[PDB]
């Protein structure tokens, strides 16, 4: 599998572009565009070997985690860490046959008791995502809490924490230009700070816009999809039109006609 | 699962100046014109249509038909049966534009004046042939961020890109155009289609193909006819100029919608 590397030793806003562009372009095959929208890989008929891709992240501590992406909706399924590698609870049997082929090296390989999503994640951490802060610190934070779970020292609210975090700065950036640009913001002023209503309501709605733009008349929709803005007011989209800037992923839904 | 299933969407049509495709005092004798006209907040079928999977757009159960496959005629209601079939057949756009596969003649509204009868025009990609299918009328507000994380910003007959002090704010209206939130009837304008020409704040009276852009995928603001995209010059922000230039995609021509 292919493998993105992110540092955020020297972390910069070009280097960070740089990284997202890296993961859009591995992610998707180019080969499926609609209404200007990249979309990803149909899970049905994809080979195991284009399944997944690996981004490895490192700080300044000189640590370093493997995280793994499943191309076909960009989600992080597991991680590795030394010698050790972490999935979280397949929610599917095809999906538990297929995460057996990723980190076969490893001697260790655990497989959590809860899954991905964040429902669980914000129960377990304690915290709801408008709670936990995002930059290029915390993004430092999460890999090491990431690594140390391996040896030991590392609770298991706060492994959860550090998952919400490299969610979001990865998968949901990768996904969004406007949450691209968010990370950005934050690492080009050294800001530390939780998502915004409308940054967590692109993050909710990504399933149901891919699904929306996809199965659209001539790009209108038949029904609105409601969004929110950075002060929390609510405003509805009926178009694809002022998506097509937002939106840099959708998964995959129906095929062409 | 299956092949993609498109629907049937009930929705108005907003254009020029934030106006709605209305059909002449709701009523629908076959020949009564389609209008621009201030948009209403209720369920009067005249100014509702429903996009059906034949291609035809359709209000009340009648067919947005056009009179004749020349510049110049006008858009009629019409028995959806009884008109020249492909002459109710229209494709609407990502670039905000509909138009009659048959002639190439587009949807237009040569006035932004209430009551303007519609017409089909040759395609040069002008705010007086721009739409959108919505039931949203009011223009989307936001603050345009690009090189440096500077803000697009306007001051009178001017436009340049500065440090974003939370007016920076614009309104993106349903004709393609890009107008300053404090002074609604004034466009982001490029008086020409030449390779440096300086984008200024001009009036969206004559609904220029120089006043209609789109925001791409790839993070860039384009102007439709000239083919153009939206450029800080020499990634100077301080020669306080925002330029036409041919696409390159550098950090110099990336803007983003933060709303
Ligand atoms: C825009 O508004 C109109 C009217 O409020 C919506 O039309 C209704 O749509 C439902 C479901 O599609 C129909 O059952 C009703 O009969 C329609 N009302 C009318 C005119 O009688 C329309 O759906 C809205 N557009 C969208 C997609 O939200
Ligand atoms: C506006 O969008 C339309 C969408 O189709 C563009 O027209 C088509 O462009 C594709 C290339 O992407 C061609 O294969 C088609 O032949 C074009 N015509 C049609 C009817 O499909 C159009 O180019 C866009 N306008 C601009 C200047 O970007
Ligand atoms: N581990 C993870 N990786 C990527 N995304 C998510 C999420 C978010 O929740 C969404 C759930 O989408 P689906 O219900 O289609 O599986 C993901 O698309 C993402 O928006 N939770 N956990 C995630
Ligand atoms: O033509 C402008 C405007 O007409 C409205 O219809 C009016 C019509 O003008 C009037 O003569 C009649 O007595 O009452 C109608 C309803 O008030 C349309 O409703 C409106 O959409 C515009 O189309
Ligand atoms: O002509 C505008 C053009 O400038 C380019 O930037 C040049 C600039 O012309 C000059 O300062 C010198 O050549 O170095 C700069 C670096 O290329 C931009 O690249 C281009 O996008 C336009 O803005």
């Amino acid at each position: 599998y292919p493998i993105i590397n992110f540092t955020t030793a020297g972390a910069t806003v070009q280097s960070y572009t740089n990284f997202i562009r890296a993961v859009r372009g591995r992610l998707t095959t180019g080969a499926d565009v609609r209404h200007e929208i990249p979309v990803l890989p149909n899970r049905v008929g994809l080979p195991i070997n284009q399944r997944f891709i690996l981004v490895e992240l490192s700080n300044h501590a000189e640590l370093s985690v493997t995280l793994a992406l499943d191309v076909t909706n960009a989600y992080v399924v597991g991680y590795r860490a030394g010698n050790s590698a972490y999935f979280f609870h397949p929610d599917n049997q095809e999906d538990a046959e297929a995460i057996t082929h990723l980190f076969t090296d490893v001697q260790n390989r655990y497989t959590f008791a809860f899954g991905g999503n964040y429902d669980r994640l914000e129960q377990l951490a304690g915290n709801l995502r408008e709670n936990i802060e995002l930059g290029n610190g915390p993004l430092e934070e999460a890999i090491s809490a990431l690594y140390y779970y391996s040896t030991g020292g590392t609770q298991l609210p706060t492994l959860a924490r550090s998952f919400i975090i490299c969610i979001q700065m990865i998968s949901e950036a990768a996904r969004f230009q406007y949450i691209e640009g968010e990370m950005r913001t934050r690492i080009r002023y050294n800001r530390r700070s939780a998502p915004d209503p409308s940054v967590i309501t692109l993050e909710n709605s990504w399933g149901r816009l891919s699904t929306a733009i996809q199965e659209s008349n001539q790009g209108a929709f038949a029904s609105p999809i409601q969004l929110q803005r950075r002060n929390g007011s609510k405003f509805s989209v009926y178009d694809v039109s002022i998506l097509i800037p937002i939106i840099a992923l959708m998964v995959y839904r129906c095929a062409p006609p | 699962a299956d092949v993609c299933m498109d629907p049937e969407p009930i929705v108005r049509i907003v254009g020029r100046n934030g106006l709605c495709v209305d059909v002449r005092d709701g009523r629908f004798h076959n020949g009564n014109a389609i209008q621009l006209w201030p948009c209403k907040s209720n369920t009067d079928a005249n100014q509702l249509w429903t996009l059906k999977r034949d291609n035809t757009i359709r209000s009340n159960g009648k067919c947005l038909t056009t009179y004749g496959y020349s510049p110049g005629v006008y858009v009629m209601i019409y028995d959806c049966n009884t008109a020249a079939t492909d002459a109710t057949r229209w494709q609407i756009w990502d670039n905000g534009t509909i138009i009659n596969p048959r002639s190439s003649l587009v949807l237009a509204a040569t006035s932004g004046n209430s009551g303007t009868t519609l017409t089909v025009q040759t395609n040069i990609y002008a705010v007086s042939q721009g739409w959108l299918p919505t039931n949203n009328t009011q223009p989307f507000v936001t603050t345009i961020v690009g090189l440096y994380g500077l803000c697009l910003q306007a001051n009178s007959g001017q436009v340049w890109i500065e440090d974003c002090s939370s007016e920076q704010q614009w309104a993106l209206y349903a004709d393609g155009s890009i107008r300053p939130q404090q002074n609604r009837d004034n466009c982001l304008t490029s008086d020409s289609n030449i390779r440096e020409t300086v984008v200024k704040i001009l009036s969206c009276g004559p609904a220029s193909s120089g006043q209609r852009w789109m925001f791409k995928n790839d993070g860039t603001i384009l102007n439709l006819y000239s083919g153009l995209v939206l450029d800080v010059r020499a990634s100077d922000p301080s020669l306080k100029q925002i330029i036409l230039y041919p696409l390159h995609g550098d950090p110099n021509q990336i803007w983003l919608p933060l709303f």
